[PDB]
RNA sequence: UAUCUGGUUGAUCCUGCCAGUAGUCAUAUGCUUGUCUCAAAGAUUAAGCCAUGCAUGUCUAAGUAUAAGCAAUUUAUACAGUGAAACUGCGAAUGGCUCAUUAAAUCAGUUAUCGUUUAUUUGAUAGUUCCUUUACUACAUGGUAUAACUGUGGUAAUUCU
RNA sequence: GAUGAUUCAUAAUAACUUUUCGAAUCGCAUGGCCUUGUGCUGGCGAUGGUUCAUUCAAAUUUCUGCCCUAUCAACUUUCGAUGGUAGGAUAGUGGCCUACCAUGGUUUCAACGGGUAACGGGGAAUAAGGGUUCGAUUCCGGAGAGGGAGCCUGAGAAACG
RNA sequence: CCCGUCGCUAGUACCGAUUGAAUGGCUUAGUGAGGCCUCAGGAUCUGCUUAGAGAAGGGGGCAACUCCAUCUCAGAGCGGA
């Protein structure tokens, strides 16, 4: 959020071709989507500069399958977060439960900004990387 | 000696074992794409050949008792129409049915004469076949073609009916 | 591994063949066609265990061979062709003409139909896209694709097929008051009215159905075939009309005729 | 031979798996291109299915686009000079996507007179009428007409040329051109 | 088919174990063994080692036949019936066997491919190629092989050649 | 036009190609119309063939679920460990691999290690109810062919007749 | 009320000084077969471009001189496998 060029690669998005002749407002083409299933494209995607490949609104992926919900336990790696999924597992015998957890690494995109102690709700993806299959849709707590 | 072929190639008297594969020889392949370690002798004539394998490019003078004074003749003739063309220098007109060597063979008193059949010969049936791919082809064309059109019109009068119920729209 | 199976084992073959657990180890596998090989009947099995028209496999292939049955108008000398949901079957020897409706049993039915009848089959859509050239096509449930549709006809809805040309006929749509068969699941054989569907986005539309004694019931959208209008169907039901009788009621039936 | 597979990693947890299975072939992996410039040599790859895929060894020439001109013209390639990736691929005048290599310019430059009348750098009455027509268009820009004038315009692949055996790219434009540019002249 | 009983004491009531008691698509073993139906069967130790034989080949009116193969004709002096070999095409990746490895691995139920390959089957589907496009030519149809075969051979020996 | 959703289907433009495919194939029947040439024309098949759909599949993949052990408490990370950006390779996604960068990732809710006389499941035996023990073995999935590794052919094999 | 030391017989595990040999999972340094990809290599086979030279047959001589030639010598080449 202080350069998007950072890289030895241009990033930019691909196949959206900005003509060098034309001089308009609205000063590049920026491509989004609407990821589907009621989920709201925010703003920041819409409007910002970043450009973020694995992005479920700007970049190419599709979220089809699961939709989970967890609570951010960890933002120590870059554009990625470990959310942590807590159930209760019932064994027959003894008639009652145990708490239990799993912890799924997700892909966040940079319109969203968590921090330890959000509520999210992930999509499932394609494999982005090797343990990252969910990509984060909306963040709706503090 | 040990009875390994010689391969052309290999350039040294002693033997050596090569990787062989098909179109290949000293090697025919029992499998699609089997390829198999097999021993084989070098091209450069050595003491230990047990037979060397000679053709004779050129006559000398005097007549060898086992090779020059009889023959073997060549077992079948040709059998495609321009084989036969060309081994008897025959034109394209010639009608080279009548050309077909026979081979009068007897089983018993009965003699028959067996001539070959020949390949890639013009016939009416060959000429059938090629009109009949030719107008399967303008046919399915030109049944598409109706095909789209009418789709096309069909279309138009939606389209059409649309438009005037968009004019019952809009006051 | 390593490639395609080609066998298939006998207590594997699907329920509704209604082969018999002794008799041989293996089933008749059907061969790649028109249809799924567990929503699928073989050829052999239809002549041999439902018509009782042979003894043994070699005598279905004896009749096979010399070109008498035929389904779907074309000849299909194979032996474990599978014959699927509303695929015509006709018997030029005894002039007969089948078709392939489950009972409410959830079986495929003996469904002797005429002759008049034998010259067409209804197909559920299953995508309508644009192919090359521009030219856009349907898929019924069957495979089939047939160019140049009309443009109402979307997903779910019936096409009737010539069966001589392979072209449309007319079609049924999917709304409200439509009647259906059910192919596959649990209520596999049913015949009722839709009275609405549920959207679901995301997976596995539900609709809800009702049958002539208002008994309800819903089933997923994949296991739902629309086959007209209330009152009339555009085909010929079989015995029983899908009416789904309890055991109860299915033993005091018997015991009437008995 | 190579293997694709991740059974042979540790786990997220960092547990080393037990080999569970011997290398099998759907999950192959096979050597790089390492596509050179000159003298055009094309290997064929038998893939899975059939499928064939043409490794370019060595490739000479390229079909290359101009964006903003709407034109490709065949051009020959004159070498590397940057790479995102590996700075012994700029070295070692390797091909892949992402290179950034110079191009002859040449073609552009006919095809620019031939349609627009006017050279780059520093007679007929159909030809005026219509290169007085498209008047106004032929003011590309500075960057890439003082590369005119140097006769070798920087170019960027868009192909893979281990996959395809072709080699083609488009011209480098804009804020592209001058991100690249300010790569090339760092010191 | 919601069941217990014998043994600590001179006697008692307990804790408590041992012992009995019933079953076992649990094995083995002993003794004995008439009939009908039905049936598992080298798992455990050694995923130890193997003499011999067999277990994968395949032809239709419809790819190629001059077998110096067999038949009988009478359509047919180019072939035309049956049919070895061989070439071509498919198949040999299914089946059968075993349970060594393997502990989030396999597996089970439930998802996804908007992240891909798919012989075959079934349904659709290809007027554009005279590559310098007045002939530079064959399109009433163009070029080579090569097998089987015939003949000459090598090695103690091989489905060698 | 479709989908919850696509830079999707499909169409267009400019070029590319080392230039893919676009029938020199086979069997029966042998008609039709003529200015009558061995003229033009024509049936039912068989095999092949580009692309799409279908079917038989495959490869990855989401969620949850596994026996005993702490006389196993910390494990992973120069040799990829967790992620980012580009490339390469693949049928395709992905540290799958490479280059550069960041310092992550798992764990008392039992990670990591060890043991298993451990292939998993449908299931079996015995049970009032709850359970306990077993499942090499008629079906489903996996793996292996003395041990390892490598590959050819092919749609499909890391194939063992 | 039959066991604390010492004693006899049998059995079961433990510690063993013992620089004894035999397995096996890993691991340190040094080598490293085979196929596969690749840089070369070029036994051989083959297709076309010249036509100088060597035995017979047509258009002028019906007496050295101009076209096909059965085949090589090969150089003024391009390939391909
Ligand atoms: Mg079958
Ligand atoms: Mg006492
Ligand atoms: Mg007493
Ligand atoms: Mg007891
Ligand atoms: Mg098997
Ligand atoms: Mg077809
Ligand atoms: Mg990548
Ligand atoms: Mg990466
Ligand atoms: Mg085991
Ligand atoms: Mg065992
Ligand atoms: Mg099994
Ligand atoms: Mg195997
Ligand atoms: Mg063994
Ligand atoms: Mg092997
Ligand atoms: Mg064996
Ligand atoms: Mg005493």
């Amino acid at each position: 959020e202080l350069t998007v060029q950072s890289e030895r690669a241009f990033q930019k998005q691909p196949h959206i071709f900005n003509n060098p002749k034309v001089k308009t407002s609205k000063r590049t083409k920026r491509w989004y989507k609407n990821a589907g299933l009621g989920f709201k494209t925010p703003k920041t995607a819409i409007e910002g500069s970043y450009i973020d490949k694995k992005c479920p609104f700007t970049g190419l992926v599709s979220i089809r399958g699961k939709i989970l919900t967890g609570t951010v336990v960890s933002t120590k790696m870059h554009r990625t977060i470990v959310i942590r999924r807590a159930y209760l597992h019932y064994i027959p015998k003894y008639n009652r439960y145990e708490k239990r957890h799993k912890n799924v690494p997700v892909h966040v995109s940079p319109a969203f900004r968590v921090q330890v102690g959000d509520i999210v709700t992930v999509g499932q993806c394609r494999p982005i990387s090797k343990t990252v299959r969910f990509n984060v849709v909306k963040v709706s707590a503090a | 000696k040990q009875g390994f072929p010689m391969k052309q190639g290999v350039l040294l008297p002693t033997r050596i074992k090569l990787l062989l594969t098909k179109n290949v020889s000293c090697y025919r392949p029992r499998r699609d794409g089997e390829r198999k370690r097999k021993s084989v002798r070098g091209a450069i004539v050595g003491p230990d050949l047990a037979v060397l394998a000679l053709v004779i490019v050129k006559k000398g003078e005097q007549e060898l008792e086992g090779l020059t004074d009889t023959t073997v003749p060549k077992r079948l003739g040709p059998k495609r129409a321009n084989n036969i063309r060309k081994f008897f220098g025959l034109s394209k007109e010639d009608d080279v049915r009548d050309f077909v060597i026979r081979r009068e063979v007897t089983k018993g008193e009965k003699t028959y004469t067996k001539a070959p059949k020949i390949q890639r010969l013009v016939t009416p049936q060959r000429l059938q076949r090629k009109r009949h791919q030719r107008a399967l082809k303008v046919r399915n064309a030109q049944a598409q073609r109706e095909a789209a059109a009418e789709y096309a019109q069909l279309l138009a009068k939606r389209l059409s009916e649309r438009k005037a119920e968009k004019a019952e729209i809009r006051k | 591994a390593r490639g395609p199976k080609k066998h298939l084992k006998r207590l594997a073959a699907p329920h509704h063949w209604l082969l018999d657990k002794l008799s041989g180890c293996y089933a008749p596998r059907p061969s790649a066609g028109p249809h799924k090989l567990r929503e699928s009947l073989p050829l052999i099995v239809f002549l041999r265990n439902r018509l009782k028209y042979a003894l043994n496999g070699r005598e279905v292939k004896a009749i096979l061979m010399q070109r008498h049955v035929k389904v779907d108008g074309k000849v299909r000398t194979d032996t474990t062709y599978p014959a699927g949901f509303m695929d015509v079957i006709t018997l030029d020897a005894t002039n007969e003409n089948f078709r392939l409706v489950y009972d409410v049993k959830g079986r495929f039915a003996v469904h002797r139909i005429t002759d008049e009848e034998a010259s067409y089959k209804l197909g559920k859509v299953k995508k309508v896209q644009l192919g090359k050239k521009g030219v856009p096509y349907v898929v019924t449930h069957d495979g089939r694709t047939i160019r140049y549709p009309d443009p109402n006809i979307k997903v779910n809805d019936t096409v009737k097929i010539d069966l001589a040309s392979g072209k449309i006929t007319d079609f049924i749509k999917f709304d409200a008051g439509k009647l259906v068969y059910v192919t596959g699941g649990r209520n596999l054989g049913r015949i009722g009215t839709i009275v609405h569907k549920e959207r679901h986005d995301g997976g596995f539309d539900l609709v809800h159905i009702k049958d002539s004694l208002d008994n309800t019931f819903v089933t997923r959208l994949n296991n739902v075939f629309v086959i007209g209008e209330q009152g009339k169907p555009y085909i010929s039901l079989p015995k029983g009309k899908g009416i789904k009788l309890s055991i109860a009621e299915e033993r005091d039936r018997r015991r009437a005729q008995q | 031979g190579i293997s694709r597979d991740s059974r042979h990693k540790r786990s997220a947890t960092g547990a080393k798996r037990a080999q569970f299975r011997k290398k099998r072939k759907f999950e192959l992996g096979r050597q790089p291109a390492n596509t050179k410039i000159g003298a055009k040599r094309i290997h064929s790859v038998r893939t899975r299915g059939g499928n064939k895929k043409y490794r370019a060894l060595r490739i000479e020439t390229g079909n290359f686009s101009w964006a903003s001109e709407g034109i490709s013209k065949k051009t020959r390639i004159a070498g590397v000079v940057y790479h995102p990736s590996n700075n012994e691929l700029v070295r070692t005048n390797t091909l892949t996507k992402a290179a950034i290599v110079q191009i002859d310019a040449t073609p552009f430059r006919q095809w620019f007179e031939a349609h627009y009348g006017q050279t780059l750098g520093k007679k007929s009455k159909n030809a005026e009428r219509k290169w007085a027509a498209r008047a106004a268009s032929a003011k590309i820009e500075s960057s890439v007409e003082s590369q005119f004038s140097a006769g070798r315009l920087y170019a960027c692949i868009s192909s893979r040329p281990g996959q395809s055996g072709r080699c083609d790219g488009y011209i480098l434009e804009g804020e592209e051109l001058a991100f690249y540019l300010r790569r090339l002249t760092a010191k």
